[PDB]
């Protein structure tokens, strides 16, 4: 989107496959992190004081 | 007569009547003894089936007359069951005369709208017909041409539907010859719009027809530009910001007009003298006949008052917002420029002096300057070496006029930027539908460049139909892995575009000649007949007649021949002007002139202009899903009603429909990807494409078609996309509405069902309590009766049963009020603990922010 127009963008096959990789790439950091939340949360249980 | 009662007033004039298609069924024929027969004066006639000697078929016409011919040009008629059918593409014989002839059938019960395959063709009424009405608008929302009759209406439901669901833009796109109905239909299409800032869209048009339009031998409203109006909708599906686009005004109007051509509608309108007022301020009468600019044209038409349009354009202009200071801005400005058509010249000695200057005078103030100065830029022009330069005194005014027609077109610029700003609004917008009016085709008497540009723009058009319809569709064909055979269908109009777009072409050399300094007419013309004349199938010498103007040469459109006489068409589109007066209209007193023209001395031509902006136009058009349009004038003469024949056939041979038909019957229309086929039609055999059990498109697909139980040599399976024939896209969704229905109601016979158990449970329950309440109230009555036991029974739980029975009620009672008590203190002491265990969470998270701000220092 550009301004108020959702413009479509031609992009050749490098910029398309370039593309792919970097949503594995996000999408399985995403993945690390969640799990890194997920054990975090299932650890911190009551009273973590002192 | 559902769709009847629904439409009221315009069912008679868009559906056949019932009792209509009875009687046509009914009507005398036979597969023999019917036919169609060529003739001069029209192109073809009804005949009957007389004797077939030596191949000969013997035809006896309706008029009586009786000719034997070959068995060519022998066309079969048409069942009466196809009499004004309303989708042309179901006729089991196509060809010539069974277009002309079901069109002609329908225009005579004033059915103008009609389905030629995929797109729509719409013959002219020449009279306004009461089927524009919002009921009606209505009556076509949210429905399939199948379902609904022929009209316009239903093509922008249509393109709105496929807006909505396949979320691509849609290009709704008119094509015709002048006069055909283009903008009628484009206004009924943002009419539609509007219904379903609205008053904005609908008065912005008016706005710019009182400027553009004009009255010509063609027609009498005749748009001199092209225009594209997008109408932009958020993700929801409603309307939002609007835009408007402007091709190629023709400037040349103000300067002359033909004999028998008017002027533009404003320069009337406000002379009609419906507002005295504009007379006052502009210190103009209402006589155009002492105005030369003006004077040209008959300046008066039968159908067209002036006075009232004068008055729609004023409404227009207040409902879009104009405020008084700009319109009185451009009102001062169109004065001015017949004020400068008053302009005289004489020589003296050598530059023309100056007379009559009173006029000057008045158009000076008009604009706001010192008309001495301009007076002396007009009379001694000066340019980049400022330098004055001698000149011819006839120049003066063709400068003056170059001058009022670039300030007219500068005005229309800023009446389009002020469109553009009124109607845009920041809300969401997704997607976008083009709606496409160019100038039609036309004929003049005489033709010139603008003509010539007019005619190109049309040329392109119908190019890019025949390469979207024909080409493109057949290379789909090819592309998804699917049998058929490559047909032609013999329109090819890369060639004659060519001819003038590409480099070296006549238009091409006309912009190489503009570069070229002192180009005159006789050379240059010269420079096109050594380069295309004869090798060139649509240029050729002219076909000069008496009564026409001569001519240079003719060439060949796809609508015919049509001769062009070159006169000056390097100076018109090299556009000079003269550097003095544009630097004396850059800081006018007025904002209009001082804002607007500023640009010009702050080149490129506009014939490049002009390719660039419709080459730039058709490439933003391929990435959209058109629907066309296509035209027809029925007479030349604007007769309602009256069906020309041979220009019809004209220009149906020239637009091809025809073949568009044949594409469409004989190919396959409908074609649908796998996942999408898959996810709208699972609810046809659900068990088919299990829910969620593999990963697979082509062979689900498959299967599900497999399980329809219809006529399966109808698709040809595809890489990508599974085609459909003709017809077979409306039945699959008719099944799949009737499926919908079906679970639909098995749905409200399940919650029946279930209110039912659950309300019967409750009478079960109901039952129980009253069974225990008559059993005890008989047991109460039994002990009732009996005279010991109210003795012993009545006092004793108020007394001897208080102490000692009644005792045990107390404790019970007590002991359930201190559990419950006790209950809710756990509970809420519960609920602190978990809130404690909370305020150390968020206590140690205080801590670890008290460490980030340790980290910040
Ligand atoms: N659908 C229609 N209903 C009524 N009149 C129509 C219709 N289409 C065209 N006309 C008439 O035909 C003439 C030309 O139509 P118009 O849209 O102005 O043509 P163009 O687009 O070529 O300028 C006008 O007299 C107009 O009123
Ligand atoms: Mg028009």
């Amino acid at each position: 989107k550009v301004g108020n127009e959702y413009v479509t963008k031609g992009q050749n096959v490098q910029q398309v496959i370039y593309a792919t990789g970097a949503l594995a790439k996000a999408v399985y950091e995403r993945m690390f992190n969640w799990m890194v939340t997920r054990i975090n949360a299932t650890l911190e249980t009551k009273q973590p004081r002192q | 007569d559902s769709e009847m009662a629904v439409f009221g007033a315009a069912a008679p004039y868009l559906r056949k009547s019932e009792k209509e298609r009875l009687e046509a069924q009914t009507r005398p024929f036979d597969l023999k003894k019917d036919v169609f027969v060529p003739d001069d004066k029209q192109e073809f006639v009804k005949a009957k089936i007389v004797s077939r000697e030596g191949g000969k078929v013997t035809a006896e016409t309706e008029y009586g007359k009786t000719v034997t011919v070959k068995e060519d040009q022998v066309m079969q008629q048409n069942p009466p069951k196809f009499d004004k059918i309303e989708d042309m593409a179901m006729l089991t014989f196509l060809h010539e005369p069974a277009v002309l002839y079901n069109l002609k059938d329908r225009y005579g019960s004033w059915m103008i709208y009609t389905y030629s395959g995929l797109f729509c063709v719409t013959v002219n009424p020449y009279k306004w017909l009461p089927v524009y009405t919002p009921e009606v608008v209505a009556a076509y929302r949210g429905k399939k041409r199948s379902e609904a009759p022929p009209h316009i209406f239903s093509i922008s439901d249509n393109a709105y539907q496929y807006m909505l669901t396949d979320r691509e833009n849609q290009s709704i796109l008119i094509t015709g010859e002048s006069g055909a109905g283009k903008t009628v239909n484009t206004k009924r299409v943002i009419q539609y719009f509007a219904v379903i800032l609205e008053d904005q869209i609908i008065q912005a048009n008016p706005a710019l027809e009182a400027f553009g339009n004009a009255k010509t031998v063609r027609n009498d409203n005749s748009s001199r530009f092209g225009k594209f109006i997008r109408i932009h909708f958020g993700a929801t599906g409603k309307l939002a910001s609007a835009d408007i686009e402007t091709y190629l005004l023709e400037k040349s109007r103000v300067i002359f007009q033909l004999k028998a051509e008017r002027d533009y509608h404003i320069f009337y309108q406000i002379l009609s003298n419906k507002k005295p007022e504009l007379l006052d301020m502009l210190l103009i009468t209402n006589n155009p006949y002492d105005y030369a600019f003006i004077s040209q044209g008959e300046t008066t038409v039968a159908s067209i008052d002036d006075a009232e349009e004068l008055m729609a354009t004023d409404n227009a202009f207040d409902v879009l917002g104009f405020t008084s200071e700009e319109k009185n801005s451009m009102y001062k400005l169109t004065g001015a420029i017949m004020h400068f058509g008053n302009m005289k010249f004489k020589l003296k000695q050598e530059q023309a002096e100056p007379d009559g200057t009173e006029e000057a005078d008045k158009s000076a103030y008009l604009m706001g300057l010192n008309s001495a100065d301009l007076l002396k830029g007009l009379c001694h022009p000066r340019v980049k070496v400022y330098v004055t330069k001698g000149q011819n005194v006839q120049q003066v005014i063709y400068a003056t006029g170059a001058l009022a027609k670039a300030v007219y077109e500068r005005m229309f610029n800023w009446m389009v930027t002020r469109i553009n700003a009124t109607l845009e609004t920041k809300q969401p917008r997704q997607y976008f539908i083009g709606v496409l009016d160019i100038a039609g085709f036309e004929i003049f008497d005489f033709n010139s460049f603008e003509q010539l540009c007019i005619n190109f723009t049309n040329e392109k058009l119908q190019q890019f139909f025949n390469h979207h319809m024909f080409v493109l569709e057949q290379e789909e064909y090819k592309k998804e892995g699917i049998e058929w055979t490559f047909i032609d269908f013999g329109m090819d109009l890369q060639a004659c575009i060519d001819l003038i777009e590409k480099p070296m072409g006549i238009m091409s050399i006309l912009e190489e000649e503009c570069m070229f300094p002192k180009a005159t007419d006789m050379t240059f013309k010269a420079k096109l007949f050594d380069n295309h004349l004869g090798k060139s199938a649509n240029f050729q010498k002219p076909r000069n007649i008496k009564g026409k103007p001569e001519a240079h040469f003719s060439l060949i459109h796809y609508a015919g021949i049509v001769d062009y006489n070159i006169i000056g068409w390097l100076q018109k589109n090299k556009d000079p002007l003269n550097e003095t007066v544009v630097g004396l209209y850059q800081k006018s007193s007025l904002k209009l002139l001082s804002t607007l023209f500023a640009n010009y001395a702050g080149f490129q031509t506009v014939s490049a202009l002009h390719r660039e902006n419709l080459n730039k136009l058709m490439t933003n058009l391929r990435s959209t899903h058109p629907h066309f349009v296509r035209c027809i004038i029925p007479n030349e003469t604007k007769s309602p009603g009256v069906m020309d024949n041979p220009l019809v056939m004209h220009q149906l041979r020239c637009n091809g429909v025809l073949e568009g038909i044949r594409i469409c019957r004989k190919g396959f229309p409908n074609r649908i990807l796998y996942g999408d086929f898959r996810q709208r039609y699972r609810i046809l055999n659900p068990a088919a494409i299990p829910e969620g059990q593999f990963i697979d498109s082509r062979k689900g697909a498959e299967k599900l078609l497999s399980s329809l139980d219809i006529d399966h040599n109808q698709y040809k399976f595809g890489h990508t996309k599974v085609f459909f024939k003709a017809g077979l896209l409306g039945l699959l969704e008719e099944m799949r509405d009737e499926r919908l229905s079906r679970i639909i109601t098995r749905i409200q016979a399940q919650s029946r069902g279930v209110l039912a158990r659950m309300e019967y449970k409750k009478l079960l329950e109901r039952r129980d309590s009253l069974l225990v309440i008559q059993w005890n109230i008989r047991a109460f009555m039994g002990v009732k009766n009996w005279p010991w036991m109210k003795l012993y029974f009545k006092i004793k739980p108020l007394l001897k049963s208080a102490e000692r029975e009644k005792e045990m009620a107390s404790m019970k009672e007590e002991f359930t009020r201190l559990k419950e008590a006790l209950e809710k203190s756990e509970a809420r002491r519960k609920e602190l603990e978990e809130k404690m265990v909370s305020l150390l969470q968020e206590k140690n998270d205080l801590q670890l922010q008290v460490q980030a701000e340790q980290d910040n220092l």
